[PDB]
């Protein structure tokens, strides 16, 4: 979550069909657009970031959410627009040994700018001595392993959140819908549909 | 091949008086970039030779003001205006137009 | 408070029911009166300030 | 290969009226549109930086602020291009935007960039052509996340202005080339500039620095050089534009400027 | 200015390859033509071989072909050198010597040739 993965979708039609086709996501929760709207409007600066959190941490992401992950990982803007997608991973990330290869920032001395990453391993100073980047009392490493074991029920196994990220009307757009062009006609009363703009 | 003849081959000079060295070409030394090539060294015993001049009469850095350049097409003259106790050694005329690069059998300067 | 765009490019600035000591310097009942200097001359109004004050460009002038 | 090798004096001037930028992506003809976003102020503190190499590290970073309004009246051959980052080490992602005669080639990577990092040009005797290296600019460049290439930007009296801004994950960078007659560096009236390359970055920026061409002498390892740029600071600050029947924005006022300024 | 460093002067019987080598420190190799000459004990200095900026890259005496072999490593920007079929009159002093490859500005270059920065000599001794 602290190095979340940031993948940009430019140059392509989209079809978002496949995605209701085949389904194992539980959590499929859309801000600024209706779900079934995906395939009816073009896009452009679209974005799927993806990270690995707790179960009760998926509600966390979201604008103006509470959280460790929202201010010291992880930080959405208040106006953004886009759709959340959380589904569990006991099956894959997850070990009957525990599975300790995804890590969290649990302490840090500032909050976090929206879409912005942060990979530094510092100390954090938690009291009033100084920890002189040494761990002891009262100085713990940021960065704490998650627990995902396949015994525990939902709520605390391992979900995986993709973030998919967009703009709407104020860039050229290279993401658009599955539909066919039209032949242009002048000077004649018709409803167009311009890139999403009707 | 390009074949040179250095003249005089030992020149006795005495304390501050100049000194002219001959060295002339069989072949002519015009190249195809417009200016010849020419370069004169200088050795002393025990140590390599250095860059004395450059293309006739330009001079390299560090080199001082008391020697100088002249001639062209087949004839070129070094002369060194003040002879000192550090101007001992053999001295030599080379080309760098027609491959291969060919050497003089070089010029002993003395005091005495 | 200024003249057209077309006369001049200064201004004076009227801090409304404000002293001058909580902010060319004149006091008026209406407020501060910063970039006029007064004139004991009376003339027409030609651009209102507020209680008896008005404001001309001649630079610009309050009376 | 880093040495520290350019000096950098550096001395005050005034904006006048320059920096305006299209602030989006829509045409808009004889209108007054009002916006509010990071302009530079009218009238401001602009710094001149003079960069000297003769034939000790003595060029000092800049922070980024908000935004930068760059400007160079000098040829295009010399300046070639920036840098962008926070630490410019191999600890934290980095950016660099390099201009030669052919194209523009712009990195997001983990650059281990030098102290005083330049372009330099030297003759390839197996290429057998002058060709450029980067080795002066960075010691490595791992785990490298962005590429692209482009239709360069720096291009032939000339006065060069380009406005850079950080906003949530892209780098927008808006350029206008003017020909200024003799005078004034900086001169009067409006230029404004178009919207020429918004890239998908995503990093953080707070300082940055400029990247210079230096030539081998061939005849004190490097040709003597010398720049002149501009640098000044964006401010979240409301403008109002005049766009004429052209759609070109061809006047504007600061509100904050003066009092009158914000009657208009 | 380009300075040039040499390696330690050897003796070996007759019969086998030498590897002789030049370092150049302050300029990189690739802006550099690079160039060797022998010089016997009381004999006048001749040449083994350089490099070429144009018309082809590397150059070697008439006399010497088949023997003498240069190369160039770029990453430690040294100059080796081999020659091969050794003779007892082999016993002499090599030069390295090196110039600039082009003069002028990018815009404005031309093609150079010469011997300008020598180095020190190491001593070829072929004996029993
Ligand atoms: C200008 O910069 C571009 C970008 O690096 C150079 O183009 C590359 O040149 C190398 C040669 O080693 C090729 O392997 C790449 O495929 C080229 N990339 C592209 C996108 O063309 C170009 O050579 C540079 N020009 C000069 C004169 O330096
Ligand atoms: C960005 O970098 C600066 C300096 O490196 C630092 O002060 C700032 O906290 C960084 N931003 C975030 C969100 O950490
Ligand atoms: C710009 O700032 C300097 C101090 O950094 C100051 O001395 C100078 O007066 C300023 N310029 C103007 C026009 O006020
Ligand atoms: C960055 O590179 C180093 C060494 O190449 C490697 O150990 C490290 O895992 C890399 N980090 C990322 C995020 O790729
Ligand atoms: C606007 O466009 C017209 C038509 O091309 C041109 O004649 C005119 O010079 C342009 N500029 C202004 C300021 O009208």
């Amino acid at each position: 979550v602290y190095a979340w993965n940031r993948k940009r979708i430019s140059n392509c039609v989209a079809d978002y069909s496949v995605l209701y086709n085949f389904a194992p996501f539980f959590a499929f929760k859309c801000y600024g657009v209706s779900p079934t709207k995906l395939n009816d409007l073009c896009f452009t600066n679209v974005y799927a970031d993806s990270f690995v959190i707790r179960g009760n941490e998926v509600s966390q992401i979201a604008p103006g959410q509470t959280g460790n992950i929202a201010d010291y990982n992880y930080k959405l803007p208040d106006d953004f627009t886009g759709c959340v997608i959380a589904w569990n991973s006991n099956k894959l990330d997850s070990k009957v040994g525990g599975n300790y290869n995804y890590l969290y920032r649990l302490f840090r001395k500032s909050n976090l700018k929206p879409f912005e990453r942060d990979i530094s391993t510092e100390i954090y100073q938690a009291g009033n001595k100084p920890c002189n980047g040494v761990a002891g009392f009262n100085c713990y490493f940021p960065l704490r392993s998650y627990g995902f074991r396949p015994t525990y029920g939902v709520g605390h196994q391992p979900y995986r959140v993709v973030v998919l990220s967009f703009e709407l009307l104020h860039a050229p757009a290279t993401v658009c819908g599955p539909k066919k062009s039209t032949n242009l006609v002048k000077n004649k009363c018709v409803n167009f549909n311009f890139n999403g703009l009707t | 091949e390009i074949v040179m003849t250095q003249s005089p081959l030992s020149s006795p000079v005495t304390l501050g008086q100049p000194a002219s060295i001959s060295c002339r070409s069989s072949q002519s030394l015009v190249h195809s970039d417009g200016n010849t090539y020419l370069s004169w060294l200088q050795q002393r015993p025990g140590q390599p030779p250095r860059l004395l001049i450059y293309k006739i009469s330009n001079r390299f850095s560090g080199v001082p003001d008391r020697f100088s350049g002249s001639g062209a097409g087949t004839d070129f003259t070094l002369k060194i205006s003040r002879v000192e106790a550090e101007d001992v050694g053999v001295y030599y005329c080379t080309q760098a137009t027609q491959f291969p690069y060919t050497f003089g059998q070089g010029t002993k300067v003395d005091i005495k | 408070i200024t003249p057209g765009t077309n006369t001049s490019n200064q201004v004076a600035v009227l801090y409304q029911g404000v002293n001058c000591t909580e902010v060319n310097v004149f006091q008026t009942r209406a407020g501060c009166l910063i970039g006029a200097e007064y004139v004991n001359n009376s003339y027409e109004c030609d651009i209102p300030i507020g209680a008896g004050i008005c404001a001309s460009y001649q630079s610009i002038i309050a009376y | 290969q880093c040495v520290n090798l350019i000096t950098r004096t550096q001395s005050y001037t005034n904006s006048f009226t320059r920096g305006v930028y299209y602030p989006d992506k829509v045409f808009r003809s004889s209108v007054l549109h009002s916006t509010q976003d990071l302009f530079l102020p009218f009238f401001s503190n602009v710094t001149w930086f003079h960069a000297i190499h003769v034939s000790r590290f003595d060029n000092p970073v800049l922070p980024f602020n908000d935004g930068v309004y760059f400007a160079s009246t000098e040829k295009s051959n010399i300046i070639r291009g920036w840098i962008f980052g926070t630490t410019l080490d191999s600890k934290t992602q980095s950016l660099l935007i390099v201009n030669n005669a052919t194209n523009v080639v712009i990195k997001v990577c983990e650059f281990q960039f030098c102290n005083d990092p330049f372009l330099d040009v030297y003759y390839h005797k197996n290429n057998k052509s002058w060709m450029e290296s980067e080795f002066r600019v960075y010691s490595s460049a791992n785990n490298c996340t962005f590429e692209y290439v482009s239709q360069p930007f720096l291009m032939d009296k000339n006065l060069r202005e380009f406005v850079f801004k950080n906003i949530d994950g892209y780098f927008k960078i808006y350029s206008k080339h003017t020909p200024i007659n003799l005078g004034r560096d900086l001169p009067q009236g409006f230029s404004a500039l178009e919207p020429l390359v918004d890239l998908p970055i995503g990093i953080n920026i707070t300082r940055f620095q400029t990247l210079l061409a230096l030539h081998r002498s061939y005849l004190s390892g490097w040709t003597a050089g010398a720049a002149a740029y501009y640098v000044g600071y964006l401010q979240p600050r409301t403008f109002l534009l005049k766009y004429n029947e052209n759609g070109t924005i061809t006047d504007a006022v600061d509100c904050a400027l003066d009092p009158l300024s914000e009657t208009k | 200015e380009v300075q040039l460093v040499e390696s330690g002067a050897e003796v070996k019987k007759p019969g086998a390859s030498v590897k002789v080598s030049c370092k150049v420190s302050g300029y990189t190799l690739t802006e550099l033509s690079m160039h060797w000459v022998r010089q016997a004990p009381g004999k006048g200095l001749e040449w083994m071989g350089g490099f070429d900026p144009e018309d082809g890259e590397t150059m070697y005496a008439q006399k010497f072909q088949g023997r003498v072999t240069m190369t160039e490593d770029t990453s430690t920007d040294t100059a080796y050198m081999e020659l091969s079929s050794l003779r007892s009159e082999d016993t002499a002093v090599y030069y390295c010597a090196t110039s600039t490859a082009v003069a002028g500005t990018p815009d404005l270059f031309d093609y150079y040739y010469g011997m300008d920065v020598w180095g020190q000599g190491t001593t070829v001794t072929v004996s029993s």
